[PDB]
């Protein structure tokens, strides 16, 4: 019942699941070795055998080996089936090229095999939760190969998407718009609802309201897995309002297209800030929609707002909810799009947030996952497509692409497809 | 796991090729026996890399030394190192080159290319997943220019996929020691540009400058400059060796590196350096690696950025460091210098970390970048080979060994497309 | 015709932006225009539909206020066909006089330009 | 229930600040650390007025520290009660105003504005009835007069209805410690009077006056001069915190001190004060604090009474005492004296009495006072202000802010204006 099957591809993909599977072991209460020491809440994402153990339903994908064996070296080890986690000879050459035809092709086989015999244990299996990078490699040609075939042998299944996003400033790559754009066909037509990942806004959030001077990714990853965890709250522990996952992406998408929402957490703050507030469920409403707070380095304050979700959990009472909704419909600030006077979806839960032992986040009895999507967004697209413009006026890197057997304009097919999507995103917004 | 083979040319190359051999046995814990004497485990995982694993746990490294001559045979054989190598990949030849491309490319070296050949071709099948060819060599001279270039031809042909880097220590006008480097220099470019997919280009004057005005080394050797280029040299191949927040292999840095397939001379740079009596003051933070990485004084060529721009940079930082400083310094670096950096390509900077500092080290930072300005040392070269070119010097021990004057002449007029292009994007 | 832009012309502009109702205290028109947010209320009388306010922020700090000005240059200068430069936008930014004047000259202008066109 | 919000601006305003909090938390009952340790649950109810109430029963003041300097910050942290306070409201720059109004009012308090709203909105929509802001500053120097005035204007501009109250230390001739006073006051006085409904006007020199010639203290130190700062302080606002029979909070001193709406400068006093060995032969009774309370001695301004007419006074009462002899001084003060008090307005005296008097202290006095006579500081102001006005001096360090001439002019025109309309009730 209410299984849902995680998908980890590339190197970001596969260290974010590990930081996933660390929080989600913790809450459910599950030893590094998968046993319970001492109610069914673990069945949504591990799978019980008959000596007691807790054996996660999820696959690393990596078409190199060093961060997967290194997972194989780690103190979870022993947690994951050891041939579930999928490792390639050739790493992907930050290239789409590569990762879609050439080194892919070998390794998805046996990817879908692995992911057939995840799905045969799953009596309610309800979608996927797939993770992985924009920019790299892996995270855009495999996966670009593989949501093709999971989207015909899984169509009904919902499949959530989880993806890392550059950033207007900070990069690691410079063909990473080329691996990015390349990535949107998938999105558009693949996916059901894309979670978009900004690296550089989420530093400036660790900066503020952490303290914290000199965190590492895995600070980034112990506050992905909190926002994915939140979002999957509700299937998994009992709630007053408990959002089904088909519900919720019932409740984000108002058009097949327009299915790419931000995310923000709250609230994020560091132990020694948590004291000295009592931390209502007021705050934590207000401080979500704080341009400070976002995910990605957007202004929501530019855009328009079409669907608002509120994804709470802990000690919070509905009552509250509706007073803090009632002043952020008060204010003028927050302009939501002539589509959705009702504005908000609300979703309680009754399980406190759980607290990593090594993270930088405090403890609090309640914690609030924001999901919304906006036009504002467009603009983290606005300065992609112009940037990707800036390298394909001559051809900057295709000879790659050319060379790994890519046709020359399936370029062009992707900025018309990117065109499309922020034409589509405007008109709405009227 | 992604073996790289590395071949020597030269005693240039075999020379420089032993103190990297030196180095990274050393970074591996490898005793001078060939046993394995480290620390920590982490040297041991990515041995295959380098080294074939033996009986009693000895360690051989995937090397072939090529030359024409016993002499540097001898004189490595019997260096601080001599004992680890294979008896097989000394492939060598009696009568020397006597510093003629010609020779090395027709006549000297063409009988010893078979010998060679059924050496690393036995190599590349002892390896369980290839990844490519690191050839180490010298553009001055006959024997690293001439048989160099021929057996790099043969192993593209027979190896067209696998990647092929050389780092290449060249000519220069004011450090030169023979009177004939630049025909060698133009007639070894012309296979360099054409066959392989990564070139370092190193020039003897920048190393020198390194080590008076940045070392402040009275009496730097010869050897001194082997152990800078032998730094990059393992710098460039760290992320496949060793885990890293940041994994760039080889190809990642292709990929990243060189925008159009002919652009593909680079600037390489290592950091930190410093004096002996200065290293006790220096602050080694991850922001002054970076200030010491981008001067102009750190690098290894003549070439001096300020006079072009750079294409793609790539700095492979190494050590337990965090990263937004990382991405702070290379964003700045081309915000404040962003007259020095190509403004129609934005992010030029290709960043890798990786977890493991060097032995002694705290932390270190190895500097590959794709500057216009590297055609100073092309045009000069060009320009030098014009000055005993036009009127027909020199070339009777060029046509005496069945080579001809046409070839020269397309030879000139492929150093002038290179610069060509790369003065079209400055 | 005057070629050139004399002192007088700097007059009549102060003045005219004077003349229109803005909903805006007592202070000098250098330093507010810098901010951005007063160029939007100044064309929200023209046509109040293409002006949405649910955009830009009133702050002072040159980062808000080249974020604003950015952002404005893409949604309203767009619309009316102009265009200028990020080496001009950071002295804007700057309260700088004389700098956004040089703007505010043309900007009436065009705004008049679409008013005339018979946009149905 | 009636919140009131406070601000600390300038090294002044937020170390009186502080001791104003140290002092209504003894009050209060409110330990260092900021738990309740109060005896009665008289110090209970009125809680919210000052304080957030908390997770485990702690209380949190509602102040936002202000300043351009993080010395200042370090200080008040290390303080005697420095963790009480938010660590949010430590909102500061780094780059101090040197003195400078322009500094603060255009460039380095332009900045932190931002920075400060976000917090003092925070504050206001965290209370249940907001009733106003107390404001601490100083009109010397440029922090405190520069970036406090731009923030009261921001404040009276987003809350136009709120109770707007700053008791402004403010300078004076023989007690000057810094040469560029008269250009920050009258600058600072310029807003003050058509942004603040309530202003104190406190100078240094007449406390002095108090703990020497009243108080008797061989070395009162500036942490006493704070004392008697806050001792006012927390007068002015007990009727709201504290039950009484006249309960007259800060509105209820309005609609009765103010005439007309720019005569809001007042005078700020305080009863009983005692040498350390006289207390112990003090009659404390009402009608003895009444004839130290109008003491010329008592008041915290230069400004002699004696040369103008009282145009309102508020006695504010405290202690459990009756009030016929409260009415019978207030009426004698005013008759005996009535040539000191404006005859055409007859009962010039705004009476409340608090029924808990403060802790130690049976009963206590606090003077509020509009006498025309508080011209004398405005008018000195101003004629400093001419004496370094009239031909150009330290203009250069304004007008390199964007400072401009003509505003220099106004403001001196608007001290003028001021003075001229406290003189024509005289
Ligand atoms: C006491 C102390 O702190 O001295 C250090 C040292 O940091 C200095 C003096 C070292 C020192 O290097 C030199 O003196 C030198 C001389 C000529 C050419 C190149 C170096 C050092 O010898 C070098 C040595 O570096 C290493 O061991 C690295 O792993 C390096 N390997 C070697 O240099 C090496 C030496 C002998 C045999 C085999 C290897 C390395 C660098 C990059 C990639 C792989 C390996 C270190 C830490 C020191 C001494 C001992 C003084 C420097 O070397 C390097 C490569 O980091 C010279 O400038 C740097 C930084 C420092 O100034
Ligand atoms: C043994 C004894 O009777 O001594 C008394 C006292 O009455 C005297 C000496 C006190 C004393 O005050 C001083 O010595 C003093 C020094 C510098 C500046 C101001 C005061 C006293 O400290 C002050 C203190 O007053 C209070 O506690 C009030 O509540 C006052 N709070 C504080 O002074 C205070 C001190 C430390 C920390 C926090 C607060 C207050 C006044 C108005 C509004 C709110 C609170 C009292 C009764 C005394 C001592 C202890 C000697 C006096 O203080 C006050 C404010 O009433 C000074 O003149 C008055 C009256 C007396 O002479
Ligand atoms: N937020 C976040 N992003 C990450 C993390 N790790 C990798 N990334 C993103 O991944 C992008 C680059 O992709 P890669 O590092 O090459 O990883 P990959 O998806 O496996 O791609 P390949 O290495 O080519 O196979 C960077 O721009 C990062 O934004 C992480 O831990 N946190
Ligand atoms: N950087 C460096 N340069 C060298 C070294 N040894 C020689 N050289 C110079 O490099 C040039 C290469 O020419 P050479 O190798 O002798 O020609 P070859 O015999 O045909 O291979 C020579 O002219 C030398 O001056 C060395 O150890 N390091
Ligand atoms: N009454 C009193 N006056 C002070 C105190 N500290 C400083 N002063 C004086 O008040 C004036 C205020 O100027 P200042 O606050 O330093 O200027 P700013 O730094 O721009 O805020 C100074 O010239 C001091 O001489 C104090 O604790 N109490
Ligand atoms: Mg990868």
């Amino acid at each position: 019942m209410r299984e849902c099957i995680s998908i980890h591809v590339g190197q970001a993909g596969v260290q974010i699941g590990n930081a996933c599977w660390e929080l989600y072991c913790l809450e459910h209460g599950i030893q590094p070795d998968g046993q319970m020491p001492s109610d069914d809440s673990f069945n949504t994402f591990f799978s019980e055998t008959g000596a007691g153990k807790h054996v996660p339903r999820a696959v690393f994908v990596d078409l190199e080996p060093t961060v997967i064996d290194e997972v194989r070296t780690g103190t979870y080890r022993q947690l994951f089936h050891p041939e579930q986690l999928i490792t390639g000879k050739e790493d992907a050459a930050n290239n789409y090229a590569r990762g879609h035809y050439t080194i892919g092709k070998e390794i998805i086989d046996l990817v879908l095999d692995r992911i057939r015999k995840l799905a045969d244990q799953c009596t309610g299996l309800q979608g996927f939760l797939v993770f992985h990078s924009f920019g790299g490699g892996t995270g855009s040609g495999f996966t670009s190969l593989l949501m093709e075939r999971l989207s015909v042998d899984y169509g009904k299944k919902s499949k959530l998407e989880f993806s890392i996003y550059p950033a207007p400033q900070v990069s690691t790559a410079v063909v990473e718009p080329y691996n990015s754009i390349l990535t949107t066909h998938t999105t558009l037509e693949h996916s059901d609802c894309a979670f978009m990942v900004d690296n550089e806004a989420i530093y400036d959030i660790c900066r503020r309201n952490l303290d914290i001077e000199r965190p590492t990714y895995t600070n980034l990853n112990r506050l992905i897995s909190q926002i994915v965890s939140s979002i999957t709250a509700s299937l998994r522990f009992d709630g007053a309002l408990n959002v089904d996952l088909t519900e919720f992406q019932t409740n984000l998408v108002p058009y097949p297209r327009i299915h790419f929402p931000l995310a923000t957490y709250a609230p994020v703050i560091s132990a020694e800030k948590a004291y000295h507030e009592q931390l209502s469920v007021a705050e934590i409403t207000n401080a979500c929609f704080e341009p400070a707070n976002q995910m990605v380095k957007c202004d929501p304050r530019h855009g328009k707002y079409m669907a608002c979700c509120l994804l709470y959990r802990g000690d919070v009472v509905p009552k509250d909810v509706n007073a803090a909704i009632a002043t952020i419909k008060t204010k003028r600030s927050i302009q939501f799009v002539d589509w959705c006077p009702t504005g908000f979806k609300v979703g309680i839960n009754y399980q406190p947030p759980t607290v990593v032992p090594g993270g930088d986040l405090a403890k609090v009895q309640r914690a609030v996952c924001m999901l919304s999507n906006t036009t504002a967004i467009a603009e983290a697209w606005a300065r992609l497509d112009h940037k990707f413009d800036l390298m394909y006026a001559k051809r900057a890197f295709v000879h790659w692409y050319v060379g790994e057997g890519m046709e020359e304009g399936e370029f062009s097919e992707a900025r018309e497809d990117m065109a499309a999507l922020e034409k589509d995103y405007e008109e709405v917004g009227v | 796991m992604r073996e790289i083979v590395h071949i020597q040319a030269g005693q240039c190359g075999n020379q420089i090729g032993a103190k990297f051999w030196e180095v990274i046995s050393d970074e591996h814990g490898i005793d001078p026996t060939g046993s394995y004497h480290g620390d920590s485990d982490l040297q041991l995982e990515r041995i295959n890399v380098y080294y074939n694993e033996a009986t009693g746990n000895k360690y051989v490294p995937r090397a072939i030394l090529v030359d024409l001559e016993p002499g540097t045979m001898d004189s490595v054989r019997s260096g601080p190192f001599g004992q680890i190598f294979r008896p097989d990949n000394f492939v060598f030849g009696q009568s020397g080159a006597g510093n003629n491309w010609a020779k090395g490319h027709y006549t000297e070296g063409a009988e010893l290319v078979d010998s060679v050949l059924d050496v690393v071709r036995k190599e590349s099948e002892s390896c369980d997943c290839l990844q490519g060819f690191q050839l180490t060599h010298s553009l001055g001279g006959g024997t690293g220019s001439g048989m160099g270039t021929l057996l790099i031809s043969k192993i593209r042909e027979e190896y067209p996929d696998r990647i092929m880097n050389t780092f290449s220590v060249m000519p220069s006008p004011k450090v030169s020691d023979t009177v004939v480097e630049p025909y060698n220099a133009t007639l070894s470019v012309h296979q360099l540009v054409e066959n392989t997919d990564e070139t370092y280009s190193i020039d003897n004057e920048a190393l020198y400058d390194i080590c008076f005005r940045t070392l402040k080394l009275t009496t730097p050797t010869y050897g001194d400059l082997n152990h800078l280029v032998s730094a990059t040299m393992s710098g460039v191949t760290t992320c496949l060796r060793f885990p890293g927040q940041l994994n760039a292999d080889l190809r990642k840095l292709a990929v990243n590196m060189v925008p159009f397939p002919r652009l593909h001379f680079f600037m390489p740079g290592f950091a930190p350096l410093t004096s002996r009596g200065s290293q006790q003051y220096r602050a080694l933070t991850v922001p002054e690696l970076t200030q010491q990485m981008f001067d102009s004084k750190n690098m290894m060529a003549a070439c001096d950025p300020r006079h072009g721009r750079y294409l793609t940079v790539a700095a492979i930082f190494r050590g337990r460091m965090s990263m937004k400083e990382v991405d702070e310094q290379m964003l700045n670096v081309q915000n404040k210098n962003s007259s020095y950096f190509v403004e129609w390509i934005p992010n030029n900077v290709k960043t890798a970390v990786c977890d493991i500092p060097p032995r002694g080290l705290k932390m270190s930072a190895t500097f590959i970048g794709n500057s216009t300005a590297i055609q100073e040392l092309f045009k000069r070269i060009s320009e030098q080979f014009t000055a005993m070119f036009r009127r027909k010097a020199f070339l009777h021990w060029y046509t005496g060994e069945g080579m001809d004057e046409m070839e020269f002449t397309e030879a000139e007029s492929n150093m002038n497309d290179l610069v060509s292009e790369y003065q079209q994007y400055q | 015709m005057a070629s050139s832009v004399d002192e007088e012309a700097l007059h009549q502009l102060y003045l005219w932006v004077d003349n229109i109702p803005l909903s805006r205290p007592k202070r000098n028109l250098s330093r507010d225009f810098s901010d951005g947010v007063l160029v939007a209320e100044v064309i929200k009388f023209y046509f109040p539909k293409m002006v949405e306010m649910h955009n830009y922020v009133p702050a002072n700090s040159l980062q808000q206020k080249l974020s604003n000005w950015g952002h404005l240059n893409r949604k309203v200068l767009k619309r009316l066909n102009f265009s200028v430069p990020d080496d001009v936008m950071r002295k804007i930014a700057q309260c700088a006089p004389g700098v956004v004047e040089l703007v505010l000259i043309p900007l009436r202008q065009r705004l008049e330009e679409r008013q005339r066109r018979r946009k149905q």
